[PDB]
């Protein structure tokens, strides 16, 4: 069947930037249509770049033969430079002594309507997140829970970091069952800098209760350096517009945010832990 | 009243340089803005501004560059609206853009290949100035059946026009005429072709040529047809062997052989002497009349076997013509329109009936007497005939008064000429007739501006404006005053290396036709230059020609060329030329490709001024409403 | 090519055929045999007619035959559609058209979403299919909805109730598709519903079975109705991207060879020409073909795709 590694979400109504089969034991590759390689025992790098007015939407690599190893233990594919939403990325994939062949297809969508709000949301986001996994709750306090079937890492206390299908995910802080989803916001590449902030309504029925962040970021190594995302100030009832700043060690490529509102919320959410 | 007009090329190419001309008939500093915007609709491409100078009589030495656009793309072809405004008035016209952004010269190292070798080829991407340019090219390798076996797409950015590609021939492959088709990425209809053999062959050790003493054939020869055999080794030595010679007739899509004329001859020291008798040729066919063989050619197939019986060299001199007259007349470079009253010179092209130019042969006229000329190396003669001032059409034929020949061997051909449609019956014409000599770079050509106006208004033509069109572009512009009392002026133009291969010298000047009304009298004449390189690239040996080269030895080659040029070398055996000499790259091929792609095919002097410029490849438009037609195709009709 | 002259209503009749010819030639890329910049004069006359129409402007940012006469809903929708279709050649007033759209939506419309006209047009030739007073209200509503959706691409930043009006009209006309008698109104209602994507299932049945001979929506008199309905069908199919029924109707269209001319044969000609222009713009030279052919060998581990 093959080992399929995914970056981004596949769309059935789009076109592919290119598609090529690569012999991973070749030294070096064949420069197909003008793209360079770097092949080693432990690494395979494709310095792909396109000459079309479009932005990368997804990447899928199929490795042969199929080897029974879970793909959620570590990360295999990542665009070292650029990534999803750009026109080119330096795609790095780490090989094994058994994998000897690869089949790389890359998809791009027109740069005009270069948005991903139509594929990462789904039909009902109330019970299912972007990962496609259902929400699980606990009866101790009627709130959410934690998932332990994917790749996660922590740096400080009460820090959540998830990585799946090239998606980096975080939740601040926790979500209640009775809350009703309002809407979402997206950030394009042209609106992304080293540091940037957001402004959200926090009045009447738009009282902020829970937020989640999904993004695509670059890596300078197999182990990434997570951005330092921290809330500034207090999202209290007095200040009508709540704000949040982002500090990044590595430049981001895409950003998606979902808004959860509950008028009965007190503006603070933290377990009885120390 | 001040008078204004536009001068533009008939076709402009994307990513190139175009030049238009403006004239004021309105002294004073007046600015002009030229705007190029796409058609159909009003979407802007380019805009330029330039102020005229009264001290310079307001010539338009103004240029523009069309943008390298991307939304121009399928369906029918596309047009562009070009607009000009000298501050107060607007003049616009429709022009055609060409997908032929340049030329691609595909040159392979060989002509014939074996299964299990490598085809090496270079694509030379030039523009319409024959200059290197950077584009994207799509290359296809097609099998003899007609379906590609490989496709590729390369870029020529910072490559100086040389795109070196290669292909590996499989050992299990189909034999025949393989094709390479390369075209620019923007132009899928700009297919350039290169056909090469794939065959199972081996190198011949000598070249055999079969040459006739008389390069044509005559019906009434009382001796026969003599052909001689020159079998020489590819290194220029002489052979000793035998040869087999057979003949035939080249009819329509068939070949008839004559086993009676199957002769065997000893090649005596690289020489042979084969005589085909008239009786054998007559008995080959079953026609009671020999004159029915006129219009068909013979072919000689020879095959020379060495005294060792080693090599096998079958050479054919196809196309030995059988003609009553050994001279054929052409009207290729002669205009189809005559000038009443004005002396109408004819460009006479008399040749051997297979295209090779004649030499030292005169021309005669049925009515005219004592008039004769001589033929130079290129093969063009000259004559001058005064024409009927009335509207009587002129139909004349070229006869030959060559000595030591019979009067029944003089060729003839009726030529149809049409009178020029003079506006207002003014009887005003123009003739840029040039003395026919050998034009070389660095020389001076005394171009003559023949004039024929009337004494009523001859003194009102102050100056003449001449334009040079080479490779479909306005090469140069200039003016020359015409003071009253002069009927002929000479322009000692210094012919440079930029006039190759030819240049249409068109001339224009204003006029008033019999009542306060604007008219333009104009004409162009076809002028050709001797076809050498624009640059100077030669190859020779740096030694002093002491002794012959020996295998395995080094020689210090000397190459002379321009500065900042990229010279590519190819060393190929002449044995491939023995097996297949077809499809070889030569400068004459490059110039023929240019001429076939040139905007002009008729010499000039059309029915009217609009026809004159259509032949010359120009578009003139003014506020008075006068305008020319348009053309949509790429090559001239028929 | 007809010289635009007359009152506000007569200017449309005078200059509509030139406009439709210019747009059809522009979209079809057949300018090579029409006159070599006759478009210059055609657009100059079109601009003159546009200035003449602007000369009869009203404070409600609409247009009508008389300055003192209240604008007609159908006339306003037709003018808006015509001016919106021509937004690629000459400059067009933006605020005035948006104000007319807002007036049509907020004022000339019931709260339920049904548009009602108050002042019928003076001339009886440009009415078209509205002569028969059987289903005037819903036909007017559908025409207004079509014009509003055509103009939606620009005036959305000036009108905030346009999506609500469109939703109301679509949801109202969804349930009324089963109570129509005349055929060409059935066709136009189907096209209007399919414009947004509310034509699925049993509605298509009325488009397929109820229609006479499945290709002609004929009515007593006014032969143009047929081709008008024909064009609607094409547009609907072009909205659904179905090649099963398009080529036969397209072939049948060429057997008529009609180019206007007659009494009030202008609106139908414009609609059929714009439908043909959309057909040419959208339909490719071929059908969709994207193959992904793979193969596997018992001796080779990789899948050769
Ligand atoms: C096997 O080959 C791969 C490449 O296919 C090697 O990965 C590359 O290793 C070099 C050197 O370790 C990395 O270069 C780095 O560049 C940064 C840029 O500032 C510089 O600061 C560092 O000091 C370093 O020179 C390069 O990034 C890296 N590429 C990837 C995609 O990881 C790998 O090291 C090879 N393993 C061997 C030879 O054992
Ligand atoms: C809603 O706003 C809350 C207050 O804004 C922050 O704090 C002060 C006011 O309390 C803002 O103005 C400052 O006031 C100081 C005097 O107390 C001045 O000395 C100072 O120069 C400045 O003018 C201040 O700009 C603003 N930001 C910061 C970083 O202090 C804030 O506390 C809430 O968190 C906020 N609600 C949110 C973000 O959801």
């Amino acid at each position: 069947d093959g080992d399929e590694y995914f970056i981004g979400k596949y769309k059935e109504k789009d076109e592919t930037l290119f598609f090529a089969s690569y012999g991973l034991k070749r030294d070096p590759c064949q420069i197909v249509l003008g793209y360079k390689c770097s092949n080693n025992q432990t690494h395979f790098v494709l310095n792909f770049k396109t000459n079309k007015k479009s932005c990368i939407s997804a990447i899928k690599l199929t490795s042969y033969p199929k080897i029974n190893q879970n793909s959620d233990l570590t990360r295999n594919l990542y665009c070292q430079t650029g990534g999803i939403g750009t026109d080119n990325c330096k795609l790095v994939f780490k090989k094994r002594k058994r994998q000897i062949a690869a089949n790389i297809e890359i998809y791009g969508i027109p740069a005009k309507k270069c948005s991903f709000k139509d594929r990462y949301i789904g039909a009902d986001p109330l019970h299912v997140d972007s990962y496609g996994l259902s929400y699980q709750f606990d009866q101790e306090h009627g709130w959410n829970l934690e998932r332990n079937n994917i790749f996660k890492d922590t740096r400080f206390s009460t820090e959540v970091f998830y990585h799946k299908n090239g998606l980096f995910n975080t939740q601040i802080t926790y979500l209640a069952e009775e809350d009703s989803f309002s809407e979402a916001r997206e950030i394009t590449a042209k609106d992304i800098k080293k540091k940037f902030s957001i402004i959200l309504p926090n009045e009447e029925y738009k009282r902020i209760s829970f937020l989640d962040v999904y993004w695509f970021q670059e890596t300078m190594r197999k182990k990434p350096k997570y951005p330092y995302i921290h809330y500034n100030g207090e999202c209290s009832n007095e200040n009508k517009t709540c704000e949040l700043v982002f500090d990044t060690d590595e430049l981001m490529t895409y950003a998606l945010v979902k808004v959860f509102t509950n008028p009965e919320s007190d503006g603070s959410r933290l377990k009885e832990e120390d | 009243s001040p008078m204004y007009s536009i001068i533009t090329p008939n076709i402009l190419r994307l990513e190139s340089e175009e030049t238009m001309v403006l004239e004021a008939h309105a002294q004073g500093d007046v600015p002009v803005t030229v705007t190029v915007h796409d058609f159909p609709g009003k979407k802007v491409l380019s805009s330029e501004k330039t102020v005229l100078t009264p001290a310079t009589n307001h010539m338009g030495n103004v240029t523009f560059t069309i943008p390298a656009n991307r939304e121009f793309k399928k369906g029918r072809n596309k047009f562009v609206t070009v607009q000009a405004t000298f501050g107060t008035q607007v003049v616009e016209k429709v022009v055609l853009v060409s997908l032929q952004s340049g030329y691609l010269f595909i040159q392979t190292d060989k002509t014939i290949y074996t299964p299990g070798s490598t085809v090496l080829y270079r694509i030379f991407t030039v523009n319409h100035k024959l200059l290197p340019v950077g584009r994207t090219v799509m290359v296809n390798i097609e099998n003899p059946e007609g379906i590609p076996v490989k496709q590729d797409s390369l870029s020529s950015q910072n490559q100086l026009g040389v795109l070196p590609l290669s292909w590996d021939i499989p050992e299990l492959v189909n034999m025949g005429q393989w094709k390479i088709r390369a075209y620019y990425e923007n132009s899928p209809q700009q297919v350039f072709s290169t056909e090469f053999e794939v065959k199972e062959y081996v190198l011949p050790s000598f070249e055999v040529i079969v040459e006739p003493t008389e390069k044509f054939y005559y019906i009434y020869n009382e001796k026969g047809l003599e052909v001689t055999i020159t079998a020489r080794f590819l290194y220029g030595k002489k052979v000793e062997g035998t040869a087999f010679v057979i003949f035939g007739i080249q009819d329509g899509e068939q070949r008839i052989s004559l086993p009676e004329s199957l002769k065997r001859i000893p090649i005596e020291d690289g020489s042979g002497e084969v005589v085909l008798s008239r009786k054998v040729l007559l008995d080959g066919v079953q026609n009671p009349r020999a004159e029915d063989l006129v219009g068909k050619s013979l072919y000689v197939s020879a095959t020379v076997i060495l005294h060792s019986g080693s090599d096998m060299v079958q050479a054919e001199r196809s196309g030995i013509p059988i003609v009553t007259s050994p001279y054929q007349i052409h009207f290729t470079k002669t205009p189809k329109y005559f000038k009443p009253g004005m002396p109408f010179d004819l460009m006479v092209f008399v040749t051997n009936p297979d295209g090779s130019p004649a030499y030292r042969v005169p021309v005669a006229v049925q009515g005219e007497d004592t008039v004769q000329s001589l033929t130079q190396g290129d093969g063009v003669a000259k004559l001058s005939i005064n024409t009927h001032p009335s509207q009587k059409p002129l139909s004349i034929t070229v006869r030959t008064k060559k000595q030591e020949l019979s009067e029944a061997e003089q060729a003839t051909r009726t030529m149809q000429a049409l009178p020029y449609s003079t506006v207002g019956n003014s009887n005003n014409y123009l003739h840029l007739s040039v003395l026919r000599t050998e034009l070389r770079p660095g020389e001076t050509l005394n171009v003559n501006f023949l004039l024929r106006m009337d004494r009523a208004h001859e003194a009102k033509i102050r100056y003449y404006t001449y334009l040079i069109m080479n490779k479909g572009r306005l090469l140069k512009a200039g003016r020359q005053v015409r003071e009253p009392g002069q009927d002929l002026v000479v322009l000692p133009l210094s012919i440079t290396t930029d006039f190759i291969p030819s240049f249409r010298l068109v001339a224009y000047y204003t006029l008033i036709g019999a009542s306060g009304q604007r008219e333009v009298v104009a004409d162009s004449v076809w002028v050709d230059v001797k076809d050498s390189c624009v640059g100077s690239l030669v190859v020779k040996s740096g030694q002093s020609e002491d002794r012959q080269p020996v295998p395995g030895q080094q020689m210090t080659l000397k190459i002379e060329g321009d500065h900042g040029a990229r010279v590519v070398l190819v060393a190929v055996d002449k044995g491939v030329f023995v097996l297949n000499k077809k499809n070889k790259l030569t400068q004459s091929k490059i110039w023929d490709v240019v001429e076939k792609a040139d905007i002009g095919c008729t010499p000039g002097s059309g029915k009217d001024y609009a026809g004159v410029f259509s032949d010359a490849g120009l578009t003139f438009t003014s506020s008075s409403g006068q305008q020319t037609a348009q053309r949509a195709e790429l090559q001239c009709p028929q | 090519i007809v010289t635009p002259s007359g009152c506000g209503e007569e200017n449309m009749i005078g200059m509509t055929p030139t406009v439709i010819a210019v747009h059809y030639l522009d979209e079809t890329e057949q300018w090579e045999k029409f006159g070599l910049e006759k478009r210059q004069g055609a657009l100059e006359l079109i601009k003159k007619g546009y200035t003449q129409q602007l000369a009869f402007r009203q404070p409600s940012s609409a247009f009508a035959a008389f300055v003192k006469r209240a604008p007609s809903t159908w006339l306003t929708a037709y003018v808006v559609k015509v001016f919106s279709l021509a937004v690629n050649l000459i400059a067009i007033d933006s605020q005035v058209l948006c104000g007319a759209v807002k007036w049509l939506i907020l004022e000339k419309q019931k709260p339920d979403g049904v548009f009602q006209e108050d002042a019928p047009v003076i001339h009886q030739e440009m009415i078209g299919g509205l002569r028969n007073n059987n289903e005037k209200d819903m036909a007017l509503t559908a025409f207004v909805l079509i014009s509003l959706q055509e103009a939606k691409d620009i005036c959305e930043e000036q009108v905030n109730s346009l999506p609500g009006s469109i939703t109301k009209a679509g949801d109202f006309l969804e349930a009324n598709y089963m109570n129509l008698q005349r055929s060409y109104t059935v066709a136009i209602a189907g096209y209007a519903l399919a414009q947004m994507g509310r034509l699925k299932g049993p509605l298509l049945n009325k488009f397929l079975t109820t229609a006479k001979d499945k290709n002609r929506w004929e009515d007593p008199g006014k032969q143009l109705y047929n081709v008008e309905a024909t064009s609607y069908a094409l547009l609907a199919l072009l909205q659904l991207k179905d090649f099963d029924f398009v080529p036969p109707v397209v072939r049948w269209l060429n057997e008529q060879r009609y180019y206007g001319g007659g009494y009030g044969s202008t609106q139908a000609t414009f609609m059929v020409f714009q439908a043909l222009a959309q057909y040419q713009k959208d339909a490719p030279d071929h059908q969709e073909l994207n193959l992904d052919v793979s193969l596997q060998l018992p001796s080779r581990s990789s899948k050769i795709t």
